[PDB]
């Protein structure tokens, strides 16, 4: 039991931190949200 | 789930008689009621409406007032109130039920039928068919149907021949359930058809185009197909 | 023994904080959050919700014995479902729109079906199998229901068989949240523990375990790039945790908040999450700045749980009071 | 001179609105704050803003002015409305006594059968009233005495009319309410009365405590509402009889049918600003 | 928003908004009581005198006034994350058995206050039991008391006994001025055991009614 979780695949944390940035960045341009849409096209004026 | 539905025969003119359709296996106090006459050689021509606990009825001009309707939940028994009959009030008055919010089915089962004795216009009246062939049926509407929700208030109904019918394709753009899925339409104000991927066996039968913009829930003049 | 190692390995694995890195990034500066409309139905205090799958519905559940569908767009109410039991403090929508699922002290979650020939909602297959309640029982397809309890076990489920076909164990507590990944492939669970624990699902036992709380948590849900996930206890302390690295990475909490956390969520692209307070106010927080991005008001007594949909343009929170706001 | 007069009554005029407005913008605006007892209290505060805003502006018109110049259908109308609101502030008192005796002589009621209608029975009962009361001097029963001389706004001086609105408009809700209150303060009394050596003394300190406040709170409504009025009525019901004190003070008089305005600013003070729920409600919203 | 399908929805939407007020009035009058107790201490008997696969749900009818019973003793959890569902209930009942003095009524004294002095059952107040008093007097005239708790030393009188066993559980509330507490001795078979009930379940209603009114 402990020794299947003991032996993993890890890898360093700043390529993971790289692709969380990453994906945030991409998507950032898609957080209604975040960026204030224009109310000509927010169905709950 | 089973509908059925009484009180058909003959009338003198001016006399009343009384409609009922009784339920089964449902629960009538969660549902609407709505009443559509055909004519035995015409289309669909919609009566009334019930909401839930009879909170709002409305009629079609000629029919307000001088045919009231209400309804009975305990009893699962419904009534139509008529008197001084004429000619032209004869037709196949269908049992219809529906539901209505995001998501509704409206139109969806139908009763047998009784035997008691904005305007939309449909391109061609018939048009024959081959099998394994395709074949496409326009609509056409006076007035845009697109609301300000989005919701296009378009359908297209098939009755089979001395059949009750069933619904097809509701809001014009969504397929309804315990259809072969082969069926699908698509256009834009005003201008819709509905087209027919690998027609087969069975699907003989009538269209109708109807309308739900505004409420005088007026039909189409028919469209026929034949083998 | 093999403990130790493993949190050697753990110290040595890791090297940066995100704080670095953020450090040459500018914040978002202030958003201004306004309620759009406020959902008033419910009498007793409410204790769940599900958001649909098209972003239009929702469903809550309270303990008057009720549990209600809304439409979000202009709050009209359409189904209302009685209960059998008045203790409810869970419930699910499917991700077909088709079932909902519900239970609470009994030892049940219940099924519910919604699309039906007959026109009405019914209970199809009670699922009866744990010595305890049950506090989240999610979906996975149209077929399978996972089930977590409190009786320290969560369990696999297959409606249609009535029985449960899996069944896991580990939990020395009991569990209270439950999460699923986006591809149906895994699914993560946490307890009374402070611990949670990565199960799978095609062989059915977990496979890492994630630790750093030190009290009962309350809510969990991944980041929706399906690698990483945040969580919420009473210590007033989001934590984040990635399946990859298995490390922490950011500790989201301040000095000037004291009381504890009861569900948390993440918006469309993970920029920033949320979190209902016992104060009766939400706080959105940039997922990366580790900044207060905002505070919202418009409850009095307790958050009970919140949500986004799936395009982000809507976010719904429920509190005790009874009144659920929805906002953008 | 008069100055002093203009302004002592602005400043009553604009506490009375203020109260009565603030009292039903706090009771409208919770959820937590709308069972039985304070829809009452929230409709005897109605009345009151009622009153305040149509008949004290005028009658301190009246008084500034020294004279009436208005004309005989506005002294009507002043001398009517009076009347009306004056007595529907009245009989509220007395319905609110009813309701908590009704709450502590028999809780099966208090539980098994408590419906928010019976507030609107008892309101539209107390505006049932005065309507009753303020209606006759309209059809009839007035004198034919000259009236259109400046200052003869008063009200009829017939001796039946001047006993029976007197009896009936405040003399039944004296012994209503001396019964009523007398029979909760009996109930109240019972209650409390029916090592181990401390908790006698806590059993003891605590019964000295609840036997005192009680007698506190049973009078400071007694007191409020009998010495508001009973001048005013007794002044009212002796002078029409027998010419009595025919060198009457109208000095005197002044404060005598001020104490009946007066109740309009001291009613909210005691039934609305001491219940916890609206002070905790008052500092939320505030 | 002129259309038949949103008229449909608006109407169904009040509807069912008033359907669920109606449900919600009718189920508030009713008197909703926590049954609660260790598992041996006699609550079974308890159950079946009052009444003439978790929590256990009662009905009453007595008089026309109407109870509820829960039974928490069913099932083994954290009681910390459950407890708060039952605010509002009217009282506590907690059922205790004397002759298992000597077999365990220390963890009953645990119990009893923790559950007492809870921050979320700060005003409720609380009806006690006390059930089989014969085994105790058999236990008592065979054996003494003070193995029990050497402290206390007197008469192996029945009455001074039941005495400071009944003053021993009601010193536990450390609040007194809103929680009053109420003692019955019951020797598993009485015809007053309703009552002791009715008269309590009466008695707090009115002692909360005086409050609102400024009185007591
Ligand atoms: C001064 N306002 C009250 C008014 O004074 C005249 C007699 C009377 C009877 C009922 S109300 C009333």
């Amino acid at each position: 039991q402990l020794k299947m979780e003991a032996n993993i695949d890890r890898i360093k944390v700043s390529k993971a931190a790289a692709d969380l940035m990453a994906y945030c960045e991409a998507h950032a341009k898609e957080d209604p949200l975040l960026t204030p849409v224009p109310a000509s096209e927010n169905p709950f004026r | 789930v089973q509908l059925v539905e009484s009180g058909g025969g003959l009338v003198q003119p001016g006399g009343s008689r009384k409609l009922s359709c009784s339920a089964s296996g449902f629960a009538f106090s969660s549902f609407g009621m709505h009443w559509v006459r055909q004519a035995p050689e015409k289309g669909l021509e919609w009566v009334a409406y019930i909401s839930s606990g009879s909170g709002t009825i409305y009629y079609a001009d000629t029919v307000k007032g001088r045919f009231t309707i209400s309804r009975d939940d305990p009893k699962n028994t419904l009534f139509l109130q008529m008197t001084s009959l004429r000619s032209e009030d004869t037709a196949m008055y269908y049992c219809v039920r529906s539901i209505y919010y995001y998501g509704s089915s409206p139109f969806d089962f139908w009763g047998q039928g009784t035997t008691l004795t904005i305007v939309m216009t449909q391109a061609t009246s018939s048009v024959p068919v081959t099998p394994g062939e395709s074949v496409s049926i326009s609509c056409r509407s006076s007035k845009s149907l697109l609301h300000s929700n989005g919701n296009t208030y378009l359908y297209w109904f098939l009755q089979r021949p001395g059949q009750s019918p069933q619904l097809l394709i509701y809001r014009m753009s969504n397929l309804a359930s315990g259809v072969p899925d082969r069926f699908s339409g698509s256009g834009s104000g005003t201008a819709f058809t509905l087209t027919i991927s690998r027609l087969e066996a069975e699907d003989v039968g009538v269209y109708y185009c109807m309308q739900h913009l505004e409420y005088p829930l007026t039909f189409g003049a028919g469209t026929k197909l034949e083998l | 023994q093999l403990k130790n190692q493993i949190r050697d390995a753990r110290k040595a694995c890791a090297d940066a904080t995100l704080s670095q890195i953020t450090n040459n990034i500018d914040p978002v500066g202030r958003i201004q959050m306004r309620t759009r409309r406020t959902l008033r139905g419910h009498l007793a205090k409410i204790y769940a919700m599900h958001w649909g799958t098209d972003s239009r519905l929702l469903v809550s559940a309270s303990q008057d014995g009720k549990l209600i569908i809304w439409d979000s767009y202009t709050t009209n109410k359409v189904h209302a479902i009685p209960l059998r039991s008045s203790w409810v403090m869970t419930c699910a929508y499917a991700p077909s729109g088709n079932y909902v699922a519900c239970g609470g002290l009994d030892n049940i979650c219940s099924i519910y079906n919604l699309k039906t020939r007959e026109g009405n909602v019914r209970v199809s297959r009670e699922l009866a199998g744990h010595t305890g309640y049950l506090s989240c029982c999610r979906f996975l397809d149209d077929n399978q229901i996972v089930t977590s309890s409190g009786d320290t076990t969560c369990a696999l489920w297959d409606i249609e068989t009535g029985q449960q076909t899996t069944t896991f164990t580990g939990h020395t507590g009991d569990v209270m949240s439950l999460s699923l990944a986006p591809d149906t492939r895994l699914f993560v669970s946490g307890a009374c523990d402070a611990s949670a624990k990565l199960w799978d699902v095609r062989e059915g036992m977990c496979r890492q375990t994630f630790t750093g709380h030190e009290s009962d948590i309350n809510a969990i849900c991944f980041f929706p790039n399906g690698n990483a996930f945040a969580t919420g206890s009473d210590d007033a302390t989001c934590r984040l945790f990635d399946l990859r690295a298995d490390q922490e990475l950011m500790t989201y909490s301040h000095d000037n908040i004291i009381c504890g956390i009861t569900s948390v969520s993440f918006s469309k692209s993970g920029r920033l999450l949320l979190a209902g307070y016992d104060d009766f106010n939400c706080n959105v927080w940039d997922a990366l700045k580790a900044d207060r991005a905002g505070v919202l008001a418009g409850h009095d007594n307790r958050v009970s749980c919140l949500g986004v949909t799936d395009d982000g343009m809507a976010v719904a929170t429920g509190s005790w009071d009874s009144f659920l706001k929805i906002w953008n | 001179y008069q100055v002093i007069t203009s302004l002592l009554l602005g400043t009553l005029i604009f506490c009375a609105v203020l109260g009565n407005a603030c009292v039903v913008a706090a009771i409208a605006l919770e959820r937590s704050l709308q069972n039985v007892a304070n829809y009452l209290i929230g409709s005897l505060a109605v009345t009151d803003l009622m009153v305040s805003v149509l008949v004290l502006p005028m009658a301190a018109l009246y008084q500034v002015l020294n004279k009436w110049t208005l004309g005989q259908v506005t002294c009507d109308l002043f001398i009517a409305l009076d009347v009306l609101c004056c007595t529907s502030s009245i009989w509220h008192l007395c319905a609110i006594a009813l309701d908590r005796y009704w709450a502590i002589t028999d809780p099966i009621d208090y539980v098994n059968k408590r419906t928010p209608r019976r507030a609107a029975a008892l309101i539209s009962l107390t505006w049932l009233i005065g309507f009753l009361i303020s209606i006759p001097p309209m059809l009839g029963w007035r004198t034919p005495e000259d009236r259109s001389d400046p200052d003869a706004c008063t009200i009829s001086k017939d001796h039946g009319y001047t006993i029976y609105s007197t009896f009936g408009a405040f003399y039944i809700p004296l012994l209503l309410m001396l019964v009523l209150y007398g029979r909760i303060f009996r109930a109240a009394r019972f209650r409390i009365r029916k090592k181990n050596e401390r908790n006698a003394e806590a059993k003891r300190k605590m019964a000295l405590a609840r036997e005192r406040k009680t007698v506190k709170t049973l009078g400071i409504i007694m007191g409020t509402f009998i010495l508001c009025w009973l001048p005013f009525f007794i002044v009212a019901l002796v002078l029409p009889f027998c010419e009595s004190s025919c060198h009457m003070p109208t000095l005197l008089g002044a404060i005598i049918n001020w104490l009946g305005y007066s109740n309009s600013l001291l009613n909210p003070v005691i039934y609305a600003y001491f219940n916890k729920d609206f002070q905790n409600a008052f500092k939320k919203i505030i | 928003t002129l259309s038949a399908e949103d008229k449909a929805a608006v109407e169904r939407s009040k509807m069912i908004d008033r359907n669920l007020r109606e449900d919600g009035e009718k189920a508030a009058r009713e008197v909703k009581l926590l049954l609660l107790g260790a598992g041996e201490s006699g609550k079974n008997t308890i159950v079946k005198q009052m009444k003439i696969t978790g929590i256990v749900e009662t009905h009453f009818t007595f008089k026309d006034l109407h109870f509820k019973m829960f039974d928490v003793g069913a099932q083994r959890s954290e009681r910390k994350k459950w407890i708060h569902c039952f605010e509002g209930v009217t009282a506590i009942i907690f059922c205790v058995a004397l002759s298992d003095y000597d077999l365990r009524m220390h963890a009953s004294m645990k119990l009893f206050d923790s559950i007492c002095n809870n921050k979320w059952f700060t005003d409720t107040s609380i009806i006690l039991f006390l059930n089989k008093k014969d085994l105790f007097e058999e236990k008592i005239k065979k054996s003494p008391l003070t193995i029990c708790y050497p402290e206390y030393a007197g008469s192996n009188t029945y009455e001074e006994a039941a005495a400071y066993i009944q003053c021993q559980f009601e010193d536990l509330n450390k609040r007194k001025d809103t929680k009053e507490i109420y003692t019955h001795f019951t020797c598993s078979t009485d015809t007053k055991n309703v009552q002791f009930v009715f008269d309590a379940v009466t008695d707090v209603i009115i002692k909360n009614n005086l409050k609102d009114c400024g009185l007591f």
